């Protein structure tokens, strides 16, 4: 072929030359520059005719080298006039030649005339490309552009030019060669934020980026950098706060040219989070770090550093001798939070040390050296065990830096805690000398001259035969010594034996024939923060062996009271999670259950409920399917194992926050069997109950009408299978849609009322007719047979006023497991005796027997009675029996309210700063002992049947605190039942002190403002009654000014005079400033600062957002006049409300109201219609140029509409910001049933995008259907504006932005729809639009 | 506590119109949405027409589509639905219903406040 074309277009030139040389010889009428150039290109036609499509590049490649190969310009133009003949009369197919024409490697800038001649071919027929071939071509001719250096001569410019011509032609959007987003994609790929266009284009390509500049603006969040989050280490993570860990930069659709900030890295943002406590998971999860390989991240090591540098900035200034006030908080902070990124190899240690000594060298005074390396120290004592030495010797580097060198640094005071943070320099040395030693020669490390004081100290110490805890000489040891074989014994040995107890005598614990060691001082909390890691890796260690040795020893002897309050403050620090929280639910948990312990294992639950606070969901779903393995089976029958197992559970299944249920119990579908219980009907129904707050709390099933498809259908299925039940009508009602449908069907018939009256008398009708001891006990303790046998006790004391021995012998037989069914049934039958009952002493009767067989004879306790009790499906005046039957067992006696008067007034539950709990402890057990074994049965009988069953360790709780889970459910019910309003509040007058125990009181006020929205709105002295019970039980307990506001505790707490506290828009300021304020971290701070190691929420912001939450809800203001005075604060000239900072304001507002109950955020959607119809949007006095400052609240605007619209969509923004998908799924029907109807202009169809836009991609991340109905409805509104309008003056950026809604979310989902939108169209909107169904 | 007096109903001819009201009393505020509903002799409730309270937006079921009207005046706290082209299968009792859910409008939450309801009777 190639000979043949060599031949064909050899005639080509010779018959021009022959042209050229006797001209006017044959042209006596020739065509105006065509038929001569056909008729040159005559044989190739043919030529080309008998040519397969597979040769046709190869002809056209040669066609093209052949014209590239000529010296003449004069004769390349003459081929290039042939060439662009054939493309004209459709010969050759534009594409290939001109790619055969921009691909040659024989078209170089240096060839100046050839580079003309060729982009003014490729100008001529470029335009019959398709529109992806004319793509093709842009990429390839910018490149070759790019080939051009920025100095060359003047006179070949005008020839370079040619190739601007092509680009101008395809950037022409009157020509419509392809989609502008096309091109400026393109543009962008090879001239990114950063690069400078090419001196040849120039004005040409800038001012084509610059018609984007809208359609980024509608793809963006208002102030999104300044948006920050509030830290909750729970449910998964939100997409909008992910950052590239190479940049720190948000990922952003599409190559548009975004605003400059979302360029940048988001350092602001990333060190706001470092910053809080439990950051550790979220820090993770924002840059991808899932564990993977030796990661380094750089840009979170380098913000670690800076980090640290701060720290040391706020050492100066002031701080005084006292204290720090912020500082020694970001020390401790610090010696925490960077440990983790070092272990799981994120941050490198020797490369941090040398980047500090960088950051440090040469800026000013250094007044926080001894808390630099403090955190430092945690580095190295925990490490350098079997890290390289020479990844520590940077730390030489530092200490020359920061200390003087000349004299000797003196021995602080060993009594204040601070002396660990002084002798951590040399406990660093001692460290790096030990790593020296250990395997010698090569580079050995002396001790500094300046700290040889501390070294003589530490040595001179170390050799005392017997230490003391009355300082911290102890730990200095422990500090400086841990990386030493046999010098390590010696003080950690100390501590461990202080609170073992080995010898001098024991001590009692509750009940009969239990003894523990006898100390029970812990070790305080300053001392173990004076502690490293290290040293508290030991002790961890060597506690949890000492409790595996006494587990495998079969001894029937106690732990120390002191060594499980000790244990337990050591599983605070999450930096020792391996060997601590981790191994106690995965190792010691096992080891002692497979020891058959009991005694131990009681000791283990009974700490878990009582002294831990912040453990991770997944941990606890971990101990709750051990708890449901371990009721099951392991006959773990006796009354003091399955009760604490029971109550352990419950406090795990009420305490699962709202957006942890999903992510921790979608994992178990698989076998869902392992997360649920297979007997216990209650804790199955608590674990319905917190699914259905959960699910309501996060919006769950805000757009599904089924449960069917979702987690919940198989955690529910099964959980009517072992345990199915019914659910009362009043609670049945509050439970989301879907749930209710759920168990609608799925219905189980019940026993009547009527049946449990007649098989109760049939059967203490045999009960009063049977003398065989041996025929009594095997028929009244039958397995399977009807669990009557509480009610046949109920029997025999309302008759004969007491109960034959065999009785005891029946309940013996039962057992624990089997005796919650008789106690359910009991429970039923005590609803059908009060309700058919004459009032006066037979109603009194029961009353005086029911507390007997509780009190008296000691035959359930009071915790599972009442929740069994508010656990029934009882109806109507039958709720409202069962609900005062539980009013009576609290109230009527002097038993309980005699209990919890005493428990609150001699007891406070901060039990990290008490060392007398087991003292305190006693004097209540001793005062009120607790009969677990049915004593006061077997004591009362007819022959004292004596009982010696030994009880195992209690070491905190109480019927008290263990009735404090029940009283929150107890509560629940009473607020679902109207008619039994009035007894809830004699409730929380009498025990609502017992709340100062309650481990989230704050949460747990949260939840059922929320949850309850309904049933409170037209309640508000109940529902002050309950904010105010639960919060004031902890005014003494709690600093001044830590939850209520100022305002609020002056106004809203008076009696009502029909006149309620309507609070003014300065209230709702200040409220909300307490969040913008505790965010941006100040010195005073709105709220004290708490050890959010033992709290319910793990930093400030988390706890200033809940308390200002249940405050909002606790006014007597409906949701929509709530919620609109939310949005006042921002939307309204206010003063108070500084502008210039007012994203920090719009940022508070949209994490607050997007916590609350719909009724208050729902009103964003009246605001944005207010907006809609402004004179703003509605007007027709045009614009030149995008309205932008319509759509930036940073701009400077003309008319106070235009300030108000641009703020109403910063806001909205901020609160879909912060929105779950459950909430944001109201969109498209917000979009087709209130905004479709009423946008008709061009500037509220903007509007909408400007809405919308930003939040596509959460749509199509989280919920794809909305992405659909969305899609479609900026067709149909781009519809009715189109029809409404007589003209358009915005329709580029309009189907800029429509297309890149294509190519980056709808694809090819919504053509058919959108085609048939399309053809309504005006003309102009379909040219422009002409790519969009492809 | 929001008050609901529905009024206006009658016996009418069919293909003749009517004009129900509703006096809204109490404590609106709390009103975000409020909607028109009949049910039948025999029948379950139905919903006919529903409005956001402050913007007036509004949405009518796909029985009574087109040959109905409902309206608010917030200064005199009134609901109203006009019933065109009434026919004998229009025959029921009509409540008037307010709630403060934006889940009552766009969904199909209940509505949490009603009226005792008004007769409609079309021959």
């Amino acid at each position: 072929m190639e000979t043949q074309l060599q031949s064909i277009f050899e005639e080509v030139v010779k018959t021009e030359v022959i042209e050229e040389a006797f001209p006017g010889m044959f042209m006596d009428t020739p065509e105006d520059e065509k038929t001569k150039l056909i008729s040159c290109l005559g044989a190739f036609r043919q030529f080309w005719g008998g040519l397969s499509q597979e040769s046709h590049e190869q002809c056209i490649q040669w066609i093209v080298k052949f014209i590239h190969g000529q010296h003449s310009p004069k004769r390349i133009s003459f081929l290039y006039d042939c060439l662009a003949m054939a493309v004209e009369t459709g010969l050759l197919p534009p594409r290939l030649v001109c790619e055969s024409l921009i691909n040659s490697d024989t078209l170089e800038w240096e060839r100046t005339q050839l580079w003309a001649l060729t982009f003014k071919l490729v100008r001529k027929i470029i335009g019959g490309v398709d529109y992806k071939g004319v793509r093709d071509l842009l990429k390839v001719i910018l490149e070759k552009i790019l080939t051009i250096p920025n100095t060359v001569s003047s006179a070949v410019v005008q020839q370079l030019l040619a190739a601007r011509e092509v680009i101008a032609y395809i950037l022409e959007r009157n020509a419509c060669l392809l989609p502008a987003y096309f091109a400026v994609t393109e543009i962008r790929k090879l001239y990114p934020e950063g690069k400078l266009p090419h001196w040849l284009l120039g004005n040409l390509v800038s001012d084509f980026v610059d018609t984007f500049r809208p359609t980024a603006r509608i793809n963006s969040i208002c102030g999104r950098c300044s948006l920050l989050p509030v830290v909750n280490n729970s449910g998964a993570i939100c997409n909008s706060w992910k950052l590239d860990p190479a940049t720190l930069r948000f990922p952003l659709k599409g190559l548009l040219p975004y605003d400059k900030d979302l360029f940048e890295p988001q350092t602001a943002l990333l060190r706001y989070v470092l910053e809080q406590p439990y950051s550790r998971d979220m820090v993770c999860n924002m840059l991808g770090l899932n564990k993977q390989h030796k990661q380094r991240c750089p840009v979170l090591e380098d913000q670690l550093v800076d980090l640290v540098v701060y720290a040391m900035e706020r050492s100066e200034t002031e701080e005084k001798f006292d204290d720090g006030g912020t500082s020694q908080l970001l020390w401790q902070h610090l010696s925490s939070q960077l440990i983790f990124f070092v272990l799981f190899q994120f941050a490198s240690f020797p490369h941090m040390v040398l980047s500090l000594h960088q950051k440090l060298a040469g800026r000013g005074l250094i007044k926080g050296r001894d808390h630099l390396m403090w955190v430092l120290l945690q580095f190295i004592s925990g490490s350098i065990q079997k890290n390289a030495l020479a990844d520590f010797l940077p730390v030489m580097k530092l200490f020359d830096l920061l200390y003087p060198e000349k004299e000797y640094i003196p021995v602080p005071d060993i009594n204040k805690p601070q002396s660990t943070h002084a002798f951590a320099m040399t406990c660093i040395w001692i460290h790096l000398n030990r790593k020296a030693q250990n395997d010698n020669s090569k580079l050995q490390i002396p001790i500094p001259h300046s700290l040889r004081l501390h070294h003589e100290f530490l040595q001179q110490s170390l050799r005392n035969k017997s230490l003391q805890m009355n300082d911290y000489k102890i730990a200095l040891l422990c500090n400086a010594y841990s990386t030493n074989s046999e010098c390590f014994t010696l003080p950690m040995g100390a501590l461990v034996e202080t609170i073992y107890g080995n010898g001098i005598m024991r001590i009692p614990l509750p009940g009969t024939n239990c003894m523990a060691s006898g100390s029970i001082t812990p070790l305080p909390m300053n001392l173990l923060d004076s502690l490293t890691v290290h040293a508290k890796m030991s002790l961890i260690h060597s506690i949890a062996t000492r409790v595996i040795k006494l587990a495998h020893a079969k001894s029937s002897v106690a732990l120390a009271p002191a060594l499980v309050e000790t244990y337990s403050r050591l599983l605070v620090y999450m930096e020792i999670e391996s060997l601590g929280i981790k191994g106690f639910i995965s190792q010691l948990l096992p080891t002692v259950f497979k020891s058959h312990a009991w005694g131990i294992l009681h000791t283990l639950l009974e700490m878990f409920s009582y002294r831990m606070h912040h453990i991770q969901p997944h941990y606890r779903v971990q101990l709750l399917s051990h708890l449901h393995t371990l009721a099951a089976v392991a006959q773990t029958n006796q009354n003091q194992l399955h009760l604490c197992v029971e109550s352990t559970a419950l406090r795990l299944i009420t305490a699962l926050g709202s957006s942890e249920v999903q992510p921790q119990f979608t994992r178990f579908l698989s076998d869902p069997k392992t997360v649920l219980s297979a007997e216990s009907e209650e804790l199955n129904r608590a674990l319905i109950l917190t699914l259905a707050r959960a699910t309501h709390v996060t919006d769950f099933f805000t757009g599904s009408d089924s449960i069917q498809g979702t987690w919940c259908k198989d955690i529910l299925q099964t959980i009517m299978s072992f345990t199915p039940h019914n659910w009362a009508s009043h609670t049945l009602s509050c439970f989301p849609g879907p749930l209710q449908a759920f168990f609608k069907q799925n219905n189980v018939p019940q026993e009547s009322r009527f049946n449990l009256k007649k098989n109760v008398e049939e059967e203490y009708r045999k009960w009063k007719s049977m003398s065989n001891e041996n025929d009594i006990i095997t028929h009244f303790s039958m397995q399977g047979s009807p669990p009557l046998f509480l009610c046949l006790l109920w029997k025999m004391l309302l008759e004969t006023d007491h109960i034959n021995q065999i009785g005891y012998r029946v309940l013996e037989r039962i057992g624990a497991r089997a005796l919650v069914a008789h106690v359910r049934t009991f429970a039923d039958f005590l609803v059908y005796e009060f309700s058919t009952s004459a009032g006066g002493q037979q109603l009194n009767k029961c009353i005086e027997i029911l507390n007997d067989m509780v009190w008296k004879y000691n035959i359930v306790t009071l915790d599972r009675l009442i929740l069994c009790l508010a656990m029934r499906s009882h109806e109507g005046n039958e709720a409202q029996v069962c609900y005062f039957i539980i009013q009576l067992l609290l109230l009527k006696p002097n038993d309980f309210r005699n209990r919890v008067s005493d428990f609150v007034k001699e007891n406070s539950p901060e039990h990290w700063l008490q060392n007398d709990w087991h003292t305190k402890h006693m004097n209540y057990h001793k005062k009120y002992p607790e009969k677990l074994y049915f004593e006061g049965l077997a004591e009362q009988v007819d022959p004292p049947v004596q009982i010696q069953s030994p009880y195992l360790p209690i070491y905190f709780g109480n019927v008290c605190l263990r009735f404090l889970p029940v009283f929150d459910i107890v509560i629940h019910r009473f607020l679902e039942l109207l008619p039994v309003s009035k007894s809830l509040e004699t409730l929380l007058d009498h025990l609502g002190g017992l709340y100062k125990f309650h481990d989230r009181p704050v949460t747990y006020l949260y939840n059922t403002l929320h949850y309850y929205e309904m049933h409170l709105r037209d309640r508000a002295f109940l529902k002050r009654k309950l904010v105010h019970a639960i919060i004031g039980s902890l005014k003494d307990n709690r600093p001044q000014g830590w939850c209520l506001s100022d305002t609020y505790l002056k106004c809203a707490m008076n009696a009502r005079e029909e006149n309620p506290w309507v609070p003014d828009d300065t209230y709702y300021c200040r409220l909300i400033g307490r969040l913008v304020d505790t965010m941006a971290g100040k010195s005073p701070g709105p709220f004290p600062n708490c050890d959010w190691r033992f709290n319910e929420f793990p930093n400030p912001a988390a706890h200033a957002l809940h308390v200002t939450c249940v405050e909002l809800m606790a006014l007597a203001v409906s949701g929509k006049e709530v919620g609109n005075a939310l949005l006042n604060v921002v939307l309204k000239s206010q003063p108070l409300v500084p502008r210039e900072n007012i994203t920090a304001w719009m940022n508070a507002i949209g994490l607050i109201i997007t916590a609350l109950p719909e009724p208050y955020w729902i009103v964003l959607h009246d605001r944005i219609v207010s907006v809609i119809s402004s004179p703003s949007l509605t007007s027709e006095t045009e614009w030149v140029g995008y309205p932008f400052r319509l759509f930036d609240f940073t701009a400077c605007h003309q008319s106070y509409s235009e300030m108000s619209c641009s703020y109403t969509l910063a806001l909205a923004h901020a609160v879909w910001h912060h929105s779950s998908i459950g909430q944001l799924s109201l969109i498209p029907k917000f979009l087709t049933e209130v905004l479709l109807p009423i946008v008709k202009t061009e500037f509220q169809l903007l509007y909408v995008y400007h809405l919308v836009g930003p939040f596509l991609q959460r749509f199509q991340q989280e919920r794809t259907r909305c992405m659909i109905e969305i899609g479609v409805a900026f067709y149909d509104m781009l519809l009715n504006v189109d029809q409404c309008s007589t003209h358009l003056n915005y329709m580029d950026p309009i189907c800029d932005f429509l297309y890149h809604m294509k190519y980056m979310f709808t694809g090819d989902s919504v053509k058919e729809q959108v085609e048939k939108i399309i053809c309504n169209l005006k003309p102009a909107l379909k040219l422009r639009l002409r790519f969009i169904t492809h | 506590q929001v008050q609901l007096v529905e009024s206006g109903g009658g016996l009418v001819q069919a293909g003749a119109s009517l004009r129900l009201s509703c006096a809204v009393s109490g404590r609106t505020g709390s009103i975000y949405t409020m909607g028109w509903f009949r049910q039948a002799p025999g029948k379950e409730r139905e919903v006919v027409a529903r409005t956001t309270w402050t913007p007036g937006s509004t949405k009518y079921a796909d029985s009574v589509k087109g040959r109905v009207a409902i309206s608010r005046d917030i200064a005199k706290n009134t609901l109203y639905l006009q019933m065109n082209n009434l026919k004998p299968e229009d025959t029921a009792v009509y409540y008037c219903a307010a709630c403060a859910y934006g889940t009552c409008y766009y969904g199909d939450r209940a509505y949490e406040y009603w009226g005792q309801g008004t007769q409609v009777t079309v021959s």
